[PDB]
């Protein structure tokens, strides 16, 4: 398998991230480098080489993206003086099998400022009476919203335990202002129950935001919590009336 | 080289087949083919490989229809699950090097046998500024358009749980903090069965 290390990191702009392609349990005198940038292809970026200098495609410059093969298990890809236009999904890829052994790949978000980072704003909005009256059925709605970067991960929680029956959520964020450049995400997500469940005051509905944010060695000025990784959650109680 | 899905999203219910589009041009003699699904965690899971001087191939549930001669090479997914609902990618690989497309997103979608498509007006959350509506019990065909204002936020139809066992319906949902935002006309820059249910 291989392994690329890390799988996310939020860097300021003009710092040199460096970003590793580990091959495990077998030994890799090859090792390709490709970037995604969202709802876009993946695209060749560079090819690295033991005991030889790395092969760089059209269009990237090879001031801006050190390649390295480091030994014959690792490849490293350095973005030098990294820039927000830089910010995208980064995965490697070594020869072997039918297909190209992939590695997980990196999410490189480069900010100005770690003030960029925002979390979700988690709210939930309660089954329509018309909706219980039609169906018999009842949908929670879980809005996450105002988030940077677009990473998150939601889930629902009945009466404390994970649910998947009844849950539909939105294949990706949405992108708040699609013009702008700083735009932020929202991402919403829907739990179906009975109507009979719903209207129970004893059950407890949450709905879980996972956000992947900054670290607890990145600095922090600003009034507000500073944006680490966390779960921000929004719930309900079940309504007899 | 140059890789071409001209889908960007398709919808097919469960149980069902479906067919995913790629056409390339390349120089090369000898070359592979290669279907991807990228999960949501962006990882990328080996599907099939169809060789340029091989017969259409097959691996579990899928299978290619290699057309040489049009340089077509359409994947089918067949017994379609909730699981499959990912977005799909076709390469083309000279030397280890890969070409991709653009990729297609593929929603598996529930058997609906009687759908009621309607549109309800959630009550406000005493924590939110927001207005949500709900638009729901759609057939999988129905096309959900974006907003045309600013202030109006809508989403795609959504994605199943691929582990869901019950209450299985597509929805879509539109929101805004603007003092005039009725559920009445939220989804209008959407084609809509005549019979959508607006309760007042």
């Amino acid at each position: 398998v291989v392994s690329q290390h890390p799988s996310r990191v939020i860097s300021k702009s003009g710092t040199s991230v460096k970003i590793e392609c580990r091959s495990l349990d077998f030994q890799a005198t090859t090792m390709f480098w490709y970037r995604q940038f969202p709802k876009q292809s993946l695209m060749l970026m560079a090819t690295s080489n033991e005991g030889s200098k790395a092969t760089y495609e059209q269009g990237v410059e090879k001031d801006k993206f050190l390649i390295n093969h480091a030994s014959l298990t690792l490849s490293t890809l350095t973005v030098t003086s990294a820039h927000p236009e830089d910010s995208s999904f980064y995965i490697c890829s070594a020869p072997g099998g039918v297909g190209a052994f992939f590695g997980q790949g990196t999410r490189l978000t480069v900010v100005e400022d770690l003030k960029n980072v925002f979390p979700p704003e988690v709210a939930v909005f309660e089954p329509s009476e018309a909706e219980i009256s039609h169906t018999q059925k009842a949908t929670l709605v879980c809005l996450a919203t105002g988030f940077y970067p677009d990473h998150v991960e939601l889930s629902w929680w009945v009466n404390g335990k994970e649910v998947h029956s009844g849950v539909c959520t939105d294949p990706q964020p949405l992108k708040e202002q699609p013009a702008l450049n700083d735009s932020r995400y929202a991402l919403s997500s829907r739990l179906r129950v009975s109507a009979t469940f719903w209207q129970n005051p004893r059950n407890h509905f949450r709905c879980q935001v996972q956000f992947y944010g900054l670290s607890e060695n990145d600095e922090w000025t600003q009034d507000r919590a500073k944006p680490v990784t966390q779960i921000v959650s929004a719930e309900a109680w079940g309504r007899a009336d | 080289q140059k890789v071409t899905q001209a889908q960007s999203s398709v919808s097919m219910p469960v149980r069902k087949a479906v067919t995913l589009n790629c056409l390339y041009e390349t120089s090369w003699w000898s070359y592979y083919i290669f279907w991807y699904k990228q999960l949501p965690s962006k990882e990328m899971i080996f599907l099939i490989r169809q060789g340029s001087d091989e017969q259409n191939a097959k691996s579990g549930r899928y299978s290619v229809n290699f057309k040489k001669a049009a340089k077509s090479v359409a994947l089918t997914i067949s017994a379609l699950q909730l699981e499959d609902s990912a977005k799909y990618f076709c390469a083309l690989g000279v030397t280890g090097k890969l070409t991709f497309g653009q990729g297609t997103i593929l929603t598996v979608h529930p058997n609906i046998q009687n759908p009621d498509p309607a549109v309800y007006q959630l009550r406000d959350s005493k924590s939110s500024d927001k207005s949500v509506c709900l638009f729901t019990d759609f057939d999988s065909q129905t096309n959900v358009s974006q907003s045309k204002d600013s202030d109006v936020y809508i989403t795609d139809k959504c994605v199943l749980d691929m582990r869901s066992m019950d209450f299985k319906s597509n929805s879509a949902v539109a929101w805004s903090n603007k003092s005039d935002f009725a559920c009445a006309n939220a989804f209008n820059n959407s084609i809509i069965p005549e019979d959508t249910f607006f309760p007042s």
